[PDB]
């Protein structure tokens, strides 16, 4: 449950192919890319990054949980579907 | 013109009658620590995690039940209120069962994570502890119950977003259990996302059992092909391997759930 | 002890139980008694009336009341388990109940829980081998001004000693029921020796009224 | 007035307290109940909120408090739910017993006042939740009742005043937790007794989700004789804020444990000898007191030789009043396992609802057992002190306070004893 | 005028029924109960 983790804007890029290596199976890559992960303030700040070094890239809109009407007295509703059968 | 001034440690904030204290704390940023709260069930006010001093207040109110009145000046880092969090924390840890290293939550648990925040970093509990049986409720979840923390999420659940009302409570006090009393399997199209909700290690994915640790996996964001509701999907992966799947938060479609086909 | 349920051919969905027509009379009563759309308030009282015609409450006998008054069976399963006054396990025709909270321990009810233990030659916990009593120890049963005392089903023995509890027990396996109340002498709760107040008649009607009603 | 005590039985409010006289309603009707009933119905709420006001009546539950200003909760105009009176007849407290003498003895008193106490809150019926083991006692209050209903004193057209009134009772099923207000509401609906949050508070959503009071047995059944006599009589007796009389359970180790009705602040060492006959053994051989049920701390002899039995006097000695129920200890008492078993009354009762309860008392309690033998170190005295601040004002409801406080009490005046136990122990190993 | 006899002896007569054969006999003089206006809240 914990927000923390979503506070920043992160640039990620397009996965590449991994490949059982021969010897022992581990995973091997050809691509330079692979673990590269940066952090912006703002979305501006990544779009701003992106575009001076070339590199096609896709914006997708911060999503935020919407705020929810919660009350505890609706658990005893007299008349309404809300009241809860057990605790 | 409806909205109420409130202070979350003397920060002026605007809300809405009927705001929990909880609610409030969000709006700057805070996030008060939780176990048995979840913002999509019904609030049920029993971890005591939430605990949070009211200035001038002598008693600690539950954050997640508590409606904020006008001026109230929540303290959410004051000494009544960190010393709330660590005794109930104290609480939480006495009977849980030292089973990190063997648990599939170990590395993404909340129980793990808001003991390292906001509770003590040692025990002075020095008896034996509880130990439960494990409940079968089918192919899909595994039971260790004795990792439950009795947070009531998962019966809330059921009850509430499945519309099946199998899970619940038996005896009392310290013994209370959660469970079907019967065995019973739980199968509904919407069961595994009991595993999500559930802070520990109590319900987990049975097909995800042992295979792999949160901090290695890579985290693809992705969308369900299993119907047309086009329910948004991260898709974990390890060293090129598909290991499971976990819903991503989607208001509009989804909202934080997924099927079990889908899982 | 168990608050888990595992079938037996003793217990279970398919351990006969319905409501004799009487009781289902009786039930009719007690669902009256409740708003109309809140007939889960009724769960504690027909669960209580299944006990009583039956003894205790089998599975099926919960999954009756949770299918008569139109709950889901867990919640029935929810109380049955929750008070400690439902028998989830059959019980003796006797059910011997001990107080042994401290004011009834300070008085020496362990005095007699140990005279019904040599008596019947069973322990705490344990129905005689004839099925004919079980024994207990419980919480304080609102009775502490006569301790000891003790609960056999629906009736209360009080300020008792060792040679009385064993008195009350020879009645029972003889067939007769014994009396309840206190067996020191007194009648109730009053000072034994006597009374020290409620002695003088008690005022009649419109005594001390104030002026104006 | 500076002295209290000496109650005149033409006082007394519950003249059949010892069951020596006809319970039923004619012998009810002779003692003075169900007297101009008609009249203080049609006074109306206002007029009778105000007697109890004026009464200084204060909760007899066990929390104290004023019964006047809690009942006009109630007097709001209708939204449409129907507004319900629980009373509470739980009788739960261990020590406590005297509202099991009204139920049996004086049941037409509880009748009555549910009927002048419902009216007063706008009430259309009466829950009385009576405890499960209560059963000979629930069905006398059920024969009052019919009684009462062949009358006409309750039903249809109340006492003829035109208020229609019923009057239900509802049996437990073994639970200490369900005399929590909100936990017999919730067990009157069907559900485990685990208590509400508050807010909302019982008075906007309570039983089936309605307006709903819930009050004691003594409190609703001293409610008519308040209105007929007056407040201003009721406010006669006791301190200032501690008014009116008190029915009292002295057990435990006294010559004669009884049940009696007394003034409100009389001094604990004459309520003790009056009518109890005294400590077993003396005075002198008196230890420690428990005043009021279990729930509240101990006081010691010293404590007890001038302590005055009412809510502001027993506070200021560090307890409560409570349900003024007396456990006696002389000084042939284990103090420790006497505590201890308490604490394992409460780990019993807890509902498991919270963790601080449901974990901490049961934690309390295996501290509490290895204290009675000794098998400790004196660091575990402060420890188990911290332990019990953590429980208290941390839960739901009052239980894990009721848990606590014995400890506290303990650990307050008894703290020699337990270390001398412990060292006892360090040498036989 | 006595004091010295106890008259709450009805219940030594009291048995399983007695507390469900009065309220089954209560009923006809209850007043009609209030509906919350559906048959249950799962309805
Ligand atoms: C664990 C627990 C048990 C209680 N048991 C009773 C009880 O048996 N009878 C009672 O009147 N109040 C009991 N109370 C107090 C009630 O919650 C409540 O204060 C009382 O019914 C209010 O009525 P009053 O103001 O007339 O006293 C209990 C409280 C707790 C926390
Ligand atoms: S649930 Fe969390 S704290 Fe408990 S064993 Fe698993 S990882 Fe550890
Ligand atoms: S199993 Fe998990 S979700 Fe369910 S009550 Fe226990 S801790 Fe909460
Ligand atoms: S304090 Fe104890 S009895 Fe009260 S709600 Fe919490 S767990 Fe239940
Ligand atoms: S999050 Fe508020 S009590 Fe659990
Ligand atoms: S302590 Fe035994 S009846 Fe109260
Ligand atoms: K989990």
């Amino acid at each position: 449950s914990g927000v923390n983790n979503t506070k920043k804007w992160k640039m990620e890029f397009d996965t590449r192919e991994r490949w059982e290596n021969p010897l022992m199976g581990w995973a091997s890559t050809a691509d330079p890319l692979s673990n590269l992960v940066l952090t912006f303030s703002t979305k501006e700040d990544a779009v701003a990054f992106a575009e001076k070094n070339g590199w096609s890239y896709d914006v997708e809109e911060r999503k935020v949980p919407k705020p929810k009407s919660k009350s505890y007295g609706a658990n005893f509703s007299w008349n309404k579907r809300t009241r809860v059968s057990t605790k | 013109s409806n909205l109420i001034e409130v202070f979350v440690d003397g920060q002026s904030v605007m809300v809405e009658p009927g705001t929990t204290v909880l609610q409030a704390c969000e709006k700057v940023g805070m996030q008060i620590p939780r176990f048995c709260y979840h913002e999509r069930l019904s609030v049920a006010g029993n971890c005591r995690m939430c605990l949070v001093e009211i200035e001038k207040a002598p008693k600690v109110v539950a954050a997640c039940a508590m409606p904020v009145m006008k001026g109230w000046n929540i303290l959410t880092n004051s000494e009544k209120t960190k010393k709330a969090r660590e005794g109930v924390m104290e609480f939480l840890l006495a009977n849980h069962p030292l089973d990190c290293p063997i648990c599939d939550q170990g590395g993404e648990c909340d129980l793990q994570d808001q003991s390292m925040m906001f509770g003590s970093d040692r025990s002075r509990f020095l008896e034996g502890k509880r130990a439960v049986e494990d409940k079968n409720i089918g192919p899909l979840v595994k039971t260790i119950m004795t990792r439950c923390i009795q947070c009531t999420r998962c019966i809330r659940f059921a009850s509430e977003i499945a519309g099946v009302d199998d899970l619940g409570t038996t005896g009392r006090g310290n013994d209370m259990q959660v469970g079907t009393y019967i065995e019973k399997m739980f199968m509904s199209e919407l069961s595994g996302n009991i595993i999500d909700i559930c802070p520990v290690g109590a319900l987990t994915s049975k097909p995800y059992a042992f295979t792999a640790r949160p901090w290695e996996t890579r985290k693809t964001e992705s969308i369900d092909v299993m119907d047309a509701v086009g329910s948004n999907i991260v898709v974990s992966t390890r060293t090129g391997e598909v290991m499971r799947i976990l819903p991503r938060m989607h208001e509009d479609i989804n909202e934080e759930w997924i099927s079990d086909k889908t899982r | 002890a168990l608050f888990v349920h595992r079938d037996t051919p003793e217990n279970n969905p398919e351990t006969p139980f319905d409501f004799t027509p009487e009781n289902y009379k009786r039930i009719e009563a007690i669902v009256k008694n409740y708003p109309e759309g809140h007939k889960a308030a009724a769960v504690l009282p027909v669960l209580d009336l299944a006990q009583r015609q039956n003894g205790w409450l089998p599975i099926s006998a919960m999954n009756k009341v949770a299918e008569i008054l139109q709950v889901p069976p867990m919640r029935v399963y929810e109380v049955a388990t929750f008070y400690t006054m439902y028998n989830r396990k059959p019980v003796g025709k006797y059910h011997i109940q001990v107080c042994t909270t401290t004011p009834c321990m300070l008085r020496n009810s362990d005095s007699i829980l140990e005279a019904i233990q040599k008596k019947l030659g069973i322990k705490v916990g344990e129905t005689t081998p004839d099925k004919l009593f079980t024994l207990i120890e419980v919480e304080c049963l609102g009775a502490c001004v006569n301790a000891p005392m003790v609960q056999i089903n629906d009736n209360y023995y009080e300020d008792l000693t060792p040679k009385d509890i064993e008195e009350i027990i020879d009645e029972l396996k003889a067939g007769k029921i014994p009396k309840p109340g206190p067996r020191s002498g007194r009648f109730s709760c009053e000072p034994a020796g006597g009374l020290t107040s409620l002695t003088e008649p008690p005022k009649g009607p419109g005594f001390g009224v104030q002026a104006g009603l | 007035k500076t002295s209290f005590g000496s109650l005149k039985d033409e006082d007394r409010i519950f003249t059949n307290l010892y069951g020596r006289h006809d319970w039923r309603l004619k012998g009810a009707q002779s003692r003075g109940d169900w007297y101009k009933t008609k009249e203080i119905l049609l006074k109306g709420p206002d007029w009778i909120l105000g007697e109890v006001k004026t009464s200084g009546l204060r909760g007899r539950g066990g929390a104290g408090f004023p019964t006047g200003l809690k009942w006009s909760f109630m007097n709001k105009p209708s939204d449409g739910r129907p507004k319900y009176l629980v009373v509470n007849a739980d009788e739960g407290e261990p020590g406590t017993c005297k509202d099991r003498e009204i139920i049996r003895h004086d049941p037409h008193k509880l009748v009555e006042g549910c009927l002048v106490g419902g009216r007063a809150m706008g009430a259309r019926a009466a829950y009385i939740y009576i405890r499960g083991e209560f059963y000979n006692e629930a069905s006398n209050l059920q024969v009052a009742i019919r009684e009462a209903y062949e009358a006409g004193l309750i039903g249809k057209n109340a006492c003829g005043s035109g208020y229609d009134f019923d009057v239900f009772v509802v049996r437990g099923a073994g639970a200490y937790i369900c005399g929590e207000e909100t936990a017999l509401i919730e067990s009157i609906e069907g559900k485990q007794g685990k208590p509400r949050l508050k807010p909302p508070f019982p008075a906007d959503v309570g039983v089936f989700g309605c307006p709903t009071t819930v009050a004691n047995v003594e409190t609703v059944a001293v409610s008519p004789t308040i209105c007929r006599r007056g407040g201003a009589w009721f406010a006669s007796f006791g301190r200032e804020r501690n008014s009116g009389t008190k029915l009292f359970n002295i057990s435990g180790h006294v010559n004669n444990p009884c049940t009696v009705e007394e003034e409100m602040s009389v001094p604990l060492k004459e309520l003790i000898e009056k009518h109890a006959g005294g400590v077993t053994g003396g005075w002198d051989n008196l230890l420690a007191v428990i005043p009021g049920g279990s729930s509240t701390p101990l006081i010691p002899k010293s404590v007890c030789e001038t302590v005055l039995m009412d809510f502001d006097a027993l506070i200021q000695a560090q307890t409560g009043l409570g349900t003024a129920a007396v456990i006696v200890m002389d000084r042939s008492t284990d103090i420790v396992k006497a505590i201890a078993r308490l604490i394992e009354f409460y780990k019993h009762e807890s509902c498991g609802q919270c963790t601080p309860c449901r974990e901490g008392v049961d934690w309390m309690n295996k501290v509490m057992a290895r204290f009675v033998r000794g098998d400790a170190r004196p660091a575990e005295i402060d420890s188990l002190w911290e332990i019990s601040k953590q429980i208290e004002g941390h839960t739901i409801c009052a239980l894990g306070d009721g848990a606590a406080w014995p400890v506290q009490g303990l650990i307050r005046h008894f703290r020699p004893e337990l270390e001398e136990r412990m060292q006892q122990f360090a040498q036989q190993h | 005028f006595d004091n010295t006899t106890y008259k709450n002896l009805q219940h030594h007569d009291y048995s399983t029924y007695t507390f469900l054969d009065l309220n089954l006999d209560l009923s006809k003089f209850r007043m009609p109960q209030p509906s919350s206006g559906r048959e249950s809240p799962r309805h």
